[PDB]
């Protein structure tokens, strides 16, 4: 888990999860709360927060539909997984500035 | 304008065409080429194994 | 316009003279095709004939 | 028909008289054991009845003969002879009841590849792929045989045979919904002939195959995919494939039915859609 | 309306010239092979009964 | 004029494959003549 | 290179052997009665010798063992394996010297004739011919072999081979200012396709040039030719060889040089003519 | 699966059997006598034995094994079988070892020609050439290998197939080699297709091709040879080529590079490259100081 580990990507199994933004994982893989870093290249690294659901089979991390458009990733493709640690001194969020928009047309 | 856009379409399709009967045509007078000398051989050998056939036979036949 | 007429009639007529000449040429393929079916077959039985008379007559003189 | 059902009368009883000649082999064949001529005209006058049996339109009874003549010709001796005679037997079973003809074009492919000619036994693993195909439903056995013939002509560099059993081989794969071969085959085939200036024409269809069956996977990579295509081949966005798969990508993203029938009907309109075409978009973009 | 007639028939005696093409190619590979079947049977055949009659001598 | 050039050539295909069969057929039968009846000879 | 040269020295030692081969087996069959196994021997030897021969590029020397090969072995009491020889020591002799070539063929063509087949013949015939106007200008003899080799073709029931022989007598014959044969073949040839759903697009070329060259002669026969022609071919008139035709006519009939020259210049200007076209148009516009 | 292992395992037991089947077959002539019949015995089994490997998927030792018994054969006075054996085993050396599949095939050809057949020969000087040029970095060696075999399909006097390889040569040889040679066999074919039945709206291209060989040794030369073939063939007169050649030495006489990119984009868009026409305009535009 500290180092990494390979994972399947996986579809949101909620919607309600959906509207959270968490990369939804099974509870006998992570716990909730936990911020990971997902892998696909040595460049394209990203970080998402891990949510426990019944649904989502071990060693499959899901992604709504706006993390896979935001990160490009393909369900069933495979990813390194690891945890990460955020600075709290340093990594804590002040200020966000960010763009909001009608999901449907 | 539209018209143009078709003519020019028009002008790719046919050249496309004349460009692969160019080709076809040296094909198949090669294939042609190959079918007179295998006419040639095949000739040849019947002619030869009939004849030395016929020959040797007759030959080994009556010597008794 | 013109110059299309021209294009068109040109390669139109030149694809057509191609066209009939492969049509006669095919003939000629097509015929000695057969021909040399025709003598494979006469090979064929007449060495197969041949063949199986000489081991009649070797088996004849053993 | 009737008269010549009297003289394949008189031909099952020429196969009685071969069952007499048999019978020599059994018995009188001790005084006679230089007969194996005498064998040899049993064989001939069997094949000679069999296709007695032929005219007589007998099928099943022509194939028994055929068998029976092929079986009691290998001897170990004269192997091409039980091969052809198999084979004939096979013929004769293709119609009316082929399944036996199934097993004696294996003995006969056997036997062939005995032999090393690589050429007639991959015609024949066509000859069951495809008599299975219009006779069985199975297509397992079918893919397999013909993967195995393919690989046997692209031994002797066949390439041309190879590359159609391979097309067909990675349609049936799509329509069994197994779409990674499908699109390996459909590159592998559209750069090979791509590269000889006899084959460059034929390519922008089957670029428009893979490309359809990589969109029925990924839609994301499908953009990717489709560019890759375009600059490998600055003449292929020109052809009407790469501006209607565009248009049906572009129409996609967002959730407009009417835009994509509308295309598809004027697509249509200039040329009819075959089986395989029309089935794969209405199981597509159902979703 | 001629003009779509054009496009349609134009791209029919395309696709029906490219899988001439395809068949065309496949005969001319066919036509190789046999021919040199054709001159090993030869050989073979004018060898062993030049040998044959040789020997009967 | 196409279409009767792809049935022409496609009777063609169908009897060259024939030819081809045939031939082959033909050049084994005499290979295996040729080595029994050396067979035979050396028996002599 | 160093390759020719050596293959040149041991093709002379070859020679040398073979003529020590012939003299020492002339004698021993005196001496001792040997049989004939040496000639063969000697046959064999010098069709090796030929070969290497014409290996050398040396195709005079190579012909010279062939025909001496053939001549010998027709003494042995066998022709076809001379015709062989006689046919290689031809074509050997194609370049170079084939004035010998063309009397060793008409004894290849004299021994297959004395044999029966046809097709070789017709052959060797059209190869002469050939031989004659590449080579040759004498175009009496070509029109002779080119006649004999129609007549055999056709004979045997080939009429497609047997068309070829004849549109070429009818194009020489109307170039030696002969029409009536040119005419008698053009007509026929013309007639003789009008069923074929293949030669009939055909039918009309040859038509145009029989009326072109039946307006040799007149004006009043020309016009009766092509009234009748279009009668037998209604839909001759469809093609622009009838309206060119009927232009040229008026033309003429009117002493209208000018207009006759400048349609003549547009029709090449659509479609460009031949030599044959262009200097009978020419001899035409002399009145 | 059980095919494969089989089949290789039968193989090992039956080189095993014709080893030791030679050996008894040197140990029986020279106790008995028997004749010939066990050395032609052992090939027949060696033959076998390489044909059932050659399906058993490894070539190595199958076209080893035919090349063996092709050798033993040729040691028994015979050639025919021993060339045809050698021809399969460099067929199956193709993919395996390029350099044994060309002796067996250099071999092969040799001893066919030396048998008295060229055509054969000449399909084998082809193939050597092109195994040669697709997968080793080599011209010159097929540059000779097709000149070879043109030389021999002219002795026969197989035009077309001879025609082909002069014209593989000389474009070949324009790529790289100088353009003496390209220029004569380019100028030799089109002038050797003005009265071809179906080809008789052919040699332009050749002559083209000819004008821009013309044109990379200097622009005087260039126009007296667009000149020449403007007078010989009339119909290249008249040959949208003609034009293009017209426009673009104008346009490079005033030494206005503009003028020459956009003729030839033109020409572009009008018509498809051919990859060949392209390097060659590049470099003439290269040097247009």
């Amino acid at each position: 888990n500290m180092a990494g580990r390979s994972m399947q990507a996986a579809r949101c199994p909620t919607d309600e999860l959906s509207l959270s933004n968490c990369a939804v994982v099974s509870e006998k893989d992570y716990q909730s709360g936990q911020h990971v870093i997902v892998r696909t290249s040595p460049n394209h690294k990203y970080i998402f927060t891990l949510r426990t659901h019944p649904s989502v089979v071990p060693g499959s991390v899901a992604f709504s539909l706006p993390q896979r458009k935001w990160a490009g990733l393909s369900i069933g493709q495979e990813i390194e997984v690891a945890l990460y640690s955020f600075d709290k001194a340093k990594q804590c969020i002040g200020t966000m500035t960010i763009e909001i928009d009608f999901l449907q047309k | 304008e539209t018209r143009h856009s078709e003519i020019i379409k028009l002008e790719n399709s046919i050249r496309e065409l004349h460009d692969m009967f160019m080709d076809m045509a040296m094909l198949v007078e090669s294939q042609g080429e190959m079918i007179d000398r295998i006419e040639y051989n095949v000739e040849h050998a019947v002619d030869y194994v009939e004849r030395a056939v016929s020959d040797t036979k007759k030959a080994v036949k009556y010597q008794s | 316009s013109l110059e299309s007429t021209r294009r068109m009639l040109q390669l139109v007529e030149e694809s057509k003279d191609a066209g009939i000449r492969t049509l006669v040429m095919l003939d000629e393929q097509g015929e000695q095709l057969e021909r040399i079916e025709e003598g494979m077959d006469q090979i064929n039985k007449d060495m197969k004939e041949a063949e199986k008379n000489l081991t009649d007559l070797g088996k004849f003189a053993g | 028909g009737m008269d010549t059902s009297g003289k394949q009368a008189e031909a099952m009883a020429l196969l009685a008289e071969a069952e007499r000649k048999v019978k020599n082999s059994q018995s009188f064949f001790s005084g006679l054991f230089g007969g194996s001529s005498k064998i040899e005209e049993a064989c001939e006058i069997y094949a000679r009845a069999a296709n007695m049996f032929k005219m007589a339109k007998n099928w099943s009874a022509a194939g028994n003969a055929f068998c029976q003549a092929a079986q009691l010709h290998l001897q170990l001796q004269s192997k091409h002879d039980a091969a052809t005679c198999f084979v004939d037997a096979g013929n004769a079973f293709k119609k009316a009841d082929p399944q036996e003809a199934i097993n004696c074009l294996m003995r006969a492919i056997e036997i062939y590849t005995d032999m090393g000619r690589f050429t007639i036994a991959a015609k024949h693993h066509i000859s069951i792929a495809e008599i299975y195909e219009t006779e069985l439903v199975d297509v397992e056995k079918a893919i397999a045989h013909y993967e195995q013939s393919a690989d046997y002509y692209k031994g002797e560099e066949s390439n041309s045979s190879a590359n159609k059993c391979l097309l067909k081989v990675a349609g049936y794969a799509a329509q069994l919904e197994q779409y990674q071969k499908a699109i390996d085959i459909y590159e592998q085939v559209g750069t090979s002939a791509m590269d000889s200036p006899l084959l460059k024409y034929s390519a922008k269809d089957y670029f428009f195959k893979a490309a359809l069956c990589h969109f029925c996977i990924d839609m994301l990579n499908a953009k990717l995919a489709v560019q890759k295509y375009e600059e490998l081949f600055p003449a292929f966005s020109d052809s009407r494939e790469c501006k209607l798969m565009k248009k049906l990508l572009e129409a996609h993203e967002e959730q407009n039915v009417d835009s994509y029938t509308e295309s598809v009907k004027e697509y249509d309109s200039i040329s009819r859609l075959d089986q395989w075409l029309t089935t794969m978009l209405l199981r597509i973009k159902k979703t």
